[PDB]
């Protein structure tokens, strides 16, 4: 169990909540893609491995979603991507998978390594997993959830599996998944605004 | 089951290439190579183990090119295999590329092969180790030295089979006090070498020299009585 | 290997001609082995040209140009072992003409050759350490002139002090020399002046295998002088080669080698042999020392190859000439545990005087150290093979006299491996063989070499220890994995050190700390961690120190240099709170010794046969024992309610991180007494954190508030049933005089009481007991319907929470979670928190549980059917002690409400039912609970709803029934006709369950 | 995942190799070593380029080395024909981890036994990555490989600071040799080559030893 | 051998019952629980292999979904070389001759064979499948089929009648008071696959319940 990225689905976007782990001092901070791995212009997604089997999943993914745009010209729906990757492991890393397609609304996804894949209205993944899926349980209206109603249960959650004393502001990696004018907009948020929800958190759970 | 092809030990050791260079052993041969100023020569020992052998036939020196010499240490039908790709790796180069193939680029293609049998467990690594001399068009002459671990290193002098290690340490001390060599007088640098760790030098038909020269580049190898002329000096 | 050397060591090797003549001693048998002993010559000359072709086929060969392979592999140093085991039993299980005809055999080889130190190195010289070890004389007149002829002409020839490689035959000759020189010390006496020249010419080289060689030399010498150890191991005590034809030697071959009359020759050191054991350590241990002292002083300034050079002669002339050491003095006190008794160490005369008086050379090292390691940890903290020598020093500084305390197991192991491979199992001690009991004479030396038992802890030992705790804290992680090993090893040793060093180690670990590395952090807590079998610095088995030790764990955390961040710390506190739950047990608050102790005034007194200690008395200290111990258990209880306190000062601490609080409940887990009762915040603590929003502490507290309800157990009173008074009249089962047991009619309805209740089920089948104890009658026992005016006012306030409906609509909501879908069975643990519930309060919570109990059991899911399930079998077996007025009243909600949970029955349900009303029927008498037994036998198989249902109905009453064993009859019966005309018209799975019925 | 934990027990016994990643360059130094006089010590090369802006040292063994050294170089020009630009450090330790991973995965054939480190320069920023006998890769501000690792890992760790320059950087990266060198380190001893915006190249060994001068 | 490790997850995957009749046919499976927070759409196990011909199944929910998209295949590549419609009998011959190891599920394959004629057949594990008027897979197989033979005769008068005091009622022998946990599938003769939505899943258990 290496990752621990987590998705919430709302009645107004997804979102991914993965933790940036860096076990050496001497590991290079790396200003590329880290956690969430953008797929296609409406679908992420995020692994539970190293960041070198990440890039054999991901560019795997990103052939299908680019074979399927090349020959219907429409982007792929988001489940057909989740089980056309489910049938070459069938044939070994798990993954959480958010998207937008105009059939199923906002979709979320959670692939085992066996190859089955399952819609979530929230889970996780990786280091702590159950600790955490335990947790949203408690705590997730399920079909009453607004986006930061969503965005404040993912910090809370991350609260209580990760590191301390500040929440790793530095290294947690929240992306979330919004329809905006028609297109669909992809935001891994930036460290102002998640230090904010921190401070958003810290304030709002002492008081 | 890793000692019986070629894969990993425990504490990350190939055993089978260890034990192919027991097979060079086997051969109770020895051969001295030796690089100087101005030339490079190869020495071996010549065992007639049977009286009907014709001799001309016993040999482990090579041509590999017109001016690429060989000598093969180890086991002979492994000796002969290899030296078939580097006739062949060596008129492959002229034919794609135009000019003679370097001592360097010779000895990395033979050792890139002999890679190969070290990381497939389907077949053994060649139990026999090339020795190649020549020279070069602007570094002078160069001995180099394929193993059946696939190290392709550059030498001053160097050594092969039965007294691998005796013989270096013949070579290490005269290659500390003076420039090791000078002109083709370093013919008889080598043919005492094998001649210090034998313990026989008994006649002067029973070696075999072959040479590269910086005024003469072809290989070679010398005739009986021109290789007694070096020992009837020595 | 194995097959000849246990041939060869019950056969002397010796040729029989001279007895082949005339001689009427030979049998026809006995005749025929004499001939065949021509071939013991060419079985030992063969099997050297067997094994020369198995070592120099051997060699090792460097293939990979960059690395040096320089570890003999495990394969092979079974060889070089088994080598040297076989081959020395052949050549001392041999003749002196066989001998010295064999003895050129290896040294035409030996010396002709030049092997490759490494693999072939170490095993050429132990085949020639192997013909020194037989004859001492004869082979050391032709190696040590050899190798020391040729060590001067090829090393101090030319300038070969400062190299960077040896020649490959001076380098050879070394290790030929040095694994040679460990014959018997005496007959090295005559190569005084040659072994002292080459030390004095190769110890001090350049070369990093060059030195070790001439260490291992100069290691072997001092080994050699000062040890005793027996000299010869044949299987004859007169030996095979001094008596030539003195004797038949062909008799001897199934010598049963006598334990009395042994023979055994020993080697102590002379006098001769201990003067040139301090004369090399005059010259070589000084003059290393000096450069030592004065480069910790700042007044040399060596390399940092240079220092490492020189270690390794201070530590091969410690751990080599260490029986000539006296330890230490000093006598640490003031701050360890007083006693009223005597705490001497145990002294055991292995035999050697060591005077005393001119040098002890073992404190002059440790005082040498202390500068040293005083300098490189601040001049240069890079240096790793300086500070690995350093710990190699100290750990034999403070534990290493004569012997290793590995290698005496390794040769434990190796005697019993070879003693109970050959033993006559048929008659006794009287057949081992010679050559094992003298080893195990040699064990019986070398056990008494390591048994140090006590051991005053020295200040001295104060301050070594202290300097492994810098290095068990210090910047690089191999320096601090040895550093810790030898820690843990001296903190076994000594008597009360783990006291004085727990307030030293958790300076480390406090969050007041101002500037603390992280290095320095974790470098502490494998300090704690013991990860060993030898001492758990965090764990001991003293309220002292688990005051310290517990709260400084979850008191890191909160505020340190602690990076959680790191994956490596995260595994090391899961593995320390791993470890505690493991190993600890729980600690005496009495230690109150009876008054039935005559027997130790008739011990200490009047034993007299060996005892001569003539004091006799104990007029008022036993007054003060008395005293002493009142005070011992007063701090013990005091130590015990100040862990608890402050462990929740750190649970409830701001700012915490949350790994380190289910550490801290973690902690508070194991502290929950049986003997006493838990303080008053801890009670507080675990019944509001049942609500608690994280599931691991919470079902934390389901097991700890289980195990307060049952300290605030009320102690029911008991009396005595003659069972002849009751069934009337005075043989296995089912008795005349046993029919009250059996439940069929008379079971109670309005007259509950004077009904003789037998609560567990085997009772009174086999016989009866001297005293069958059942309980009284009614309101003998305590009262139950109670307020808090009547209660204990400090420890119920557990009465308060389950009153309040905000906390009970928040625990039954908690509770029917879903912890796993797949793994998720009846709860036996959540049953003993509701068991002690209703059980301690008699339903005073039942009516702020009505709807809570109402809306789980009409629910589909499978969580709130298994969260119901628990607090009805609670309800039932908490029902053991209440009045009548509360029996009834219990079961008028409670028999609809599993008539209608029997009806909604489940697949994912039935496994929770099977062992909710089959967990309630356990130890009950079947009157009892007969509303069940009303109710689960009413329709089991009149399926109103499906098929399934209707086994499922049926498998819930089999438990129920099967529980209750032999204590009806009836409703066996009453099933039994049930099914008699229903068995033919079912399905398949009523089949498997009627079958299983 | 046998033969992987074992290849890394051929990686850890091979020579030292020290990677530092500066400010605007990176430094990879290692060691060559000979076992007698008679090898010529400029014969092979140790550090050994792949572009003009990226090269790669190893620690493990000699042979296995070129083939990862042959294969990185075609990925090199396999990216140049197709892309007409000097390819991404990120993205040939991407291909080269591959190719590692690929011998792993079919039977028959041992991984390598050879961890590299591969300098680079991209965009005005420099890149150093390690890549594993198992396919992993990582990217690193320093680091080392060979024997004594573990020690070299926690050296670095307290000599280095991000605002160094690469002048500054060959002497932390020889500083780090120097600490598991056993011996006296000529010109010959160790390779040293430097990555920056001029690209990268291996110094001459009369370049070094201004650098040993210190 | 091999085939026995396949029939292990028949008898634990859930329950799937189909009969037959005079006009429609009808499967009908045991919609499990998810779990607190999946969403239960992608956990359906009633799919159609074209417009005739639809099947349940029981088993690993992986390797099914590699039989029903090779299937889903056969019976289309059916139409380019014949033109006409799969028989019932050739897409389940397809489904056992594709069932190395076989795929480890049994499946319940109805429909309608271009003539009218209904059709219910089994595809066993072992590679064999035969005939049924009425059948049973999954968890409680074995008392559901003894339920089935028991109630076949005077069923088929209404075909509303006929498919729920047989499939409903036969779910209800194993599976819970129903009405979310019974996901049923009806096709008449050449209409179209209808799902049933638990709006009216519920009407019909409340006509048995009477
Ligand atoms: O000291 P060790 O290594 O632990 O082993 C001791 C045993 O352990 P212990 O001394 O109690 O701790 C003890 O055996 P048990 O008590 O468990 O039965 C002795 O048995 P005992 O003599 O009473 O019984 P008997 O004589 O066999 O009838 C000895 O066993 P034998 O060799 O069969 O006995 P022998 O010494 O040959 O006479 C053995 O002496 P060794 O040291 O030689 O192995
Ligand atoms: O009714 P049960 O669930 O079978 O438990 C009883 C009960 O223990 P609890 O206080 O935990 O309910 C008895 O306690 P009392 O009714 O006498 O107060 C106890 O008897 P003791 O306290 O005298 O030990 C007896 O234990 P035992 O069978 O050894 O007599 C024990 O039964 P279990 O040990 O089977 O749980």
């Amino acid at each position: 169990h290496a990752g621990t990225c987590l998705g919430i689905l709302a009645n107004d976007g997804v979102l991914l909540a993965a933790e940036r782990r860096n076990i050496h001092k001497l590991l290079d901070e790396v200003f590329f893609s880290e956690k969430i791995y953008k797929l296609n212009e409406d679908m992420a997604c995020s692994v539970a491995g190293i960041t070198s089997d990440a890039n054999v999943l991901t560019n795997e993914l990103r052939l299908i979603a680019q074979r399927y745009l090349l020959q219907y010209q429409e982007p792929i729906p988001c489940e057909q991507l989740v089980t056309a990757l489910c049938d070459i492991k069938q044939a070994g890393v798990s993954l959480l998978y958010i998207g937008w397609d105009k059939h199923y609304g906002f979709q979320l996804y959670q692939s085992d390594p066996s190859g089955n894949y399952g819609g979530w209205k929230a889970t996780c993944i990786g280091n702590n997993s159950a600790a955490a899926v335990s947790m949203l349980k408690q705590d997730y209206k399920e079909g009453e959830m607004t986006l930061k109603s969503a965005l404040a249960l993912a910090i809370k959650v991350l609260n209580k599996t990760m590191d301390v004393s500040k929440l790793s502001a530095e290294k947690v990696e929240i992306a979330t998944l919004t329809r905006e004018n028609g297109k669909t907009v992809i935001r891994v948020l930036k460290q102002k605004e998640v230090e904010q929800l921190i401070k958003k958190h810290e304030e709002e759970e002492a008081k | 089951f890793d000692r019986h092809i070629t894969i990993f030990s425990p504490e990350g050791r190939l055993y089978q290439v260890e034990y192919a260079f027991k097979a060079i052993n086997q051969g109770g041969l020895t051969s001295v190579a030796v690089r100087g100023k101005d030339c490079a020569v190869i020495v071996t020992q010549k065992k007639v183990p049977d009286k009907l052998l014709d001799s001309s036939t016993v040999t482990h020196l090579f041509k590999i090119t017109e001016n690429i010499g060989c000598v093969m240490t180890g086991m002979t039908a492994d000796s002969r295999s290899q030296v078939q790709r580097a006739r062949y790796e060596a008129a492959n180069w002229k034919y794609k590329y135009g000019y003679e193939i370097p001592v360097d680029m010779l000895c990395k293609r033979i050792a890139d092969i002999s890679q190969v049998y070290t990381q497939n467990a389907e077949m053994r690594p060649l139990g026999c180790c090339m020795i190649l001399i020549g020279i070069d068009e602007e570094q002078g002459p160069q001995v180099y030295k394929c193993d059946p671990a696939g190290y392709y290193c550059g030498f001053k002098a160097t050594a092969a089979g039965v007294k691998q290690t005796e013989s270096t340490s013949f070579l290490e001390k005269k290659v500390k006090k003076k420039f090791d060599w000078t002109f083709e007088q370093t013919v008889e640098t080598a043919i005492t070498c094998l001649s210090t760790v034998l313990s026989i030098d008994f006649k002067p038909s029973e070696i075999e020299v072959g040479v590269v020269t910086v005024e003469n580049p072809k290989f070679r190898i010398l005739t009986e009585a021109e290789i007694d002329a070096h020992l009837v000096a020595l | 290997f194995q097959f000849i050397a246990t041939f060869s060591t019950l056969v002397p090797l010796v040729d029989c001609s001279s007895v082949l003549q005339e001689r009427n001693d030979l049998t026809e048998v006995e005749r025929e082995l004499c001939s065949a002993t021509a071939e013991f010559e060419d079985f030992v000359l063969q099997f050297m040209d067997r094994c020369f072709g198995l070592i120099e086929s051997s060699t090792l060969e460097q293939t990979r140009e960059e690395t040096e392979t320089e570890k003999m592999t495990h394969l092979e140093s079974l060889v070089e072992l088994g080598l040297s085991s076989t081959f020395s039993t052949i050549l001392t299980q041999c003749s002196k003409e066989i001998f010295m005809v064999a003895l050129q055999k290896v040294f035409n080889f030996s010396t002709s050759h030049i092997f490759e130190t490494r693999v072939a190195g170490r095993m050429v010289a132990d085949m020639c350490r192997a013909a020194v070890k037989c004859c001492p004389e004869e082979s050391l007149k032709l190696f040590v002139p050899h190798c020391c002829s040729v060590i001067t002409q090829l090393t101090m020839n030319d300038d070969v002090l400062n190299d960077e490689e040896l020649d490959k035959e001076l380098l050879w000759n070394l290790q030929l020399l040095s694994e040679i020189t460990r014959v018997d010390g005496r007959k090295l006496l005559l190569y005084r002046e040659q072994l002292v020249k080459i030390l004095q010419r190769t110890l001090h080289l350049t070369c990093k295998q060059g030195y070790t060689l001439s260490c291992n030399l100069l290691h072997h010498l001092l080994r050699s002088t000062t040890l005793i150890y027996p000299t010869e191991y044949c299987s004859v005590p007169g030996g095979f080669d001094k008596p030539p034809s003195e004797y038949f030697p062909i008799k001897d071959w199934g010598k049963p080698g006598d334990l009395w009359n042994l023979g055994i020759q020993w080697h102590v050191p002379s006098s001769e042999e201990v003067s040139f054991a301090f004369y090399l350590l005059d010259s070589f241990l000084q003059p290393e020392l000096v450069k030592l002292q004065h480069c910790g002083d700042g007044k040399l300034e060596m390399s940092r190859d240079d220092i490492l050079q020189s270690l390794t002669i201070v530590h091969n002339c410690l751990i080599g000439s260490g029986n000539l050491l006296p330890p230490l003095k000093g006598e640490p006190v003031t701050n360890l545990v007083p006693s009223m008794v005597s705490l001497e160490e145990t002294k055991l005369y292995t035999g050697l005087e060591y005077d005393l008086s001119r040098e002890n050379h073992r404190e002059v090292i440790a005082t040498v150290i202390r500068k040293l390691l005083n300098h490189i940890l601040d001049n240069s903290e890079d240096d790793t093979k300086s500070l690995f020598l350093i710990i190699k020093i100290i750990g034999d500084l403070l534990q290493f006299q004569g012997s290793h305390k590995h290698e005496f197991d390794s040769r434990w192991k190796s005697f019993n491996l070879v003693k109970k491979s050959m033993e006559n199992r048929l008659h006794g001690k009287k057949q081992h063989i010679r050559a094992l009991l003298i080893d195990r004479v040699m064990l019986q030396h070398e056990l008494r070499t390591l048994t140090v038992e006590g051991c005053e802890y020295k200040k001295i030992h104060q301050d070594m220890i202290r300097d492994l705790l810098r290095l068990s804290t210090s910047s690089y992680s191999q320096v601090r994995n040895k550093a810790q090993q030898t820690f843990f090893a001296a903190l076994g040793a000594y008597n009360f050190c783990c006291r004085d060093i727990i307030p030293l180690v958790l300076e480390f670990l406090r969050p007041d700390r101002q500037g603390v590395t992280q290095q320095q952090f974790k470098g502490a807590l494998y300090c704690l961690l013991g990860n060993h079998s030898g001492v758990c610095l965090a764990n001991l088995h003293d309220w002292d120190c688990i005051v310290q030790t517990w709260p400084a764990i979850v008191s890191s955390g909160l505020s340190q240099a602690m990076s959680l961040e790191k994956p490596s710390i995260v595994r090391l506190f899961d593995d320390l709170a791993e470890k505690i739950h493991r190993q600890y047990e729980t600690i005496g608050l009495d230690f109150t010794i009876p008054k039935s102790c005559v027997e130790i005034a008739e011990l200490l007194q009047q034993s007299k046969n060996p005892s001569i200690n003539q004091i006799l008395l104990s007029p008022e200290k036993i007054k003060e024992g008395i005293k002493r111990q009142q005070e011992k258990n007063a701090d013990a209880l005091r130590n015990y309610e100040n862990l608890v306190d402050t462990l929740l000062d750190g649970v409830e601490q701001r700012n915490l991180p949350w790994k380190f609080e289910h550490i801290g409940i973690g902690l508070l887990s194991l502290l929950l007494r049986d003997d006493r009762v838990l303080p008053l915040r801890a009670i507080r603590f675990f019944v509001e954190n049942l609500n608690h929003d994280a599931i691991v502490v919470r079902k934390m507290a389901i097991s700890a508030v289980a195990g307060i309800l049952k300290q605030l157990k009320r102690t029911h009173k008991k009396l005595t049933i003659n069972p002849c008074e009751i069934s009337g009249c005075p043989d296995r089962p089912d008795n005349h005089w046993l029919h009250y047991d059996s439940k069929t009619i008379p079971r109670t309805k309005k007259e509950w009481e004077s009904s003789c209740f037998v609560e567990k089920t085997h009772w009174g089948y086999y016989t009866w007991p001297k005293n069958m104890v059942v309980y009284a009658g009614v309101e003998e026992q305590p009262k139950l319907g109670r307020s808090r005016e009547d209660m204990t006012e400090a420890e119920q306030i557990i009465f308060d929470h389950f009153s309040d409906p905000k906390f009970v609509e928040q625990l039954i909501t908690f509770l029917s979670l879903e912890d796993r879908k797949g793994k998720d069975k009846f709860n036996p643990r959540r049953f003993c928190l509701f068991k002690g519930i209703f059980r301690n309060f008699d339903d005073a919570f039942l009516p702020v549980l009505k709807p809570h109990l109402e809306h789980l059991v009409a629910d589909s899911h499978e969580s709130t059917q298994r969260c119901v399930a628990e607090i009805i079998a609670g309800l039932i077996r908490g029902s053991k002690h209440w009045t009548f007025e509360k029996v009834e009243k219990l079961w008028e909600l409670l028999c609809p409400l599993l008539r209608t949970a029997l009806s909604n029955i489940t697949v994912e349900t039935y496994n929770d039912w099977g062992a909710c009303i089959a967990t309630s029927c356990e130890s009950r008498d079947p009157r009892k609970l007969h509303w069940l037994f009303e109710l689960l036998l009413e329709s089991p198989l009149s399926g109103e709803g499906g098929s399934f249902v209707d086994a499922c109905r049926l498998y819930v009453l089999q438990g129920g029934l099967a529980q209750q064993e032999w204590r009806v009859p009836e409703l066996l019966h009453r099933l039994l006709k049930y099914l008699e005309p229903k068995l033919t018209q079912v399905y398949k799975n009523v089949r498997e369950r009627i079958g299983s019925v | 995942l046998v033969q992987i934990e074992y290849a890394l027990a051929a990686v850890a016994g091979g020579a030292p190799s020290v990677g530092i990643k500066a400010a605007n360059g990176v430094v990879l130094a290692t060691e060559k070593k000979q076992k007698s006089i008679l090898y010529d010590e400029r014969s092979v090369h140790k550090v050994e380029p792949i572009t003009k802006h990226i090269g790669l040292v190893y620690s493990g063994m000699g042979p296995d080395y070129r083939v990862l050294v042959h294969r990185a170089r075609k990925l090199a020009q396999q990216y140049y024909l197709v892309y007409q630009e000097p390819i991404p450090t990120a993205q040939l330790v991407q291909r080269v981890a591959s190719v590692m991973q690929e011998y792993t995965q079919s039977g028959g054939v041992r991984p390598f036994g050879v961890s590299l480190l591969i300098c680079g320069w991209n965009e005005g920023r420099p890149y150093l990555f390690q890549s594993d006998p198992s396919g992993a890769y990582f990217a690193w501000k320093a680091t080392a490989m060979g024997k004594n690792y573990v020690n070299g890992k926690t050296f670095l760790e307290k000599r280095y600071n991000e605002d160094l320059e690469l002048e500054d950087a060959i002497h932390t990266a020889i500083l780090t040799l120097k600490e598991s060198f056993e011996g006296q380190m000529t010109e010959d001893n160790i390779e040293v080559g430097i990555c920056n915006e001029a690209g990268f190249r291996r110094l001459t060994p009369t370049e070094v030893k201004d650098y040993l001068a210190a | 051998f091999q085939v026995e490790y396949a029939q292990e997850a028949v008898k634990k995957g859930s329950t799937a019952v189909g009969v037959r009749g005079r006009d429609i046919v009808v499967l009908g499976v045991e919609k499990k629980s998810v779990a607190k927070l999946q969403d239960e759409r992608t956990v359906r196990k009633i799919c159609a292999l074209d417009d005739n011909v639809c099947m349940a199944f029981a088993g690993l929910t992986a390797d099914a979904r590699i039989v029903i998209n090779r299937a889903r295949v056969e019976c289309q590549s059916h139409r380019l070389t014949v033109e006409d419609p799969v028989t019932v009998e050739y897409i389940t011959r397809y489904i056992a001759s594709l069932k190395r190891r076989p795929f480890g599920i049994s499946a319940l394959i109805v429909g309608f064979d271009f003539d009218g004629t209904p059709r219910l057949y089994q595809t066993d594990p072992s590679g064999t499948y035969h005939a049924w008027k009425a059948n049973a897979i999954g968890r409680g197989a074995k008392s559901v089929r003894e339920f089935l033979e028991k109630n076949y005769t005077d069923e088929a008068i209404e075909t509303d009648d006929l498919t729920i005091k047989l499939v409903i009622k036969a779910l209800l022998e194993v599976v819970q008071s129903g009405g979310k946990n019974i996901e049923l599938a009806v096709m008449r003769r050449d209409q179209s696959l209808k799902i049933l939505n638990p709006e009216e899943i519920e009407k019909y258990v409340a006509e048995i319940e009477k």
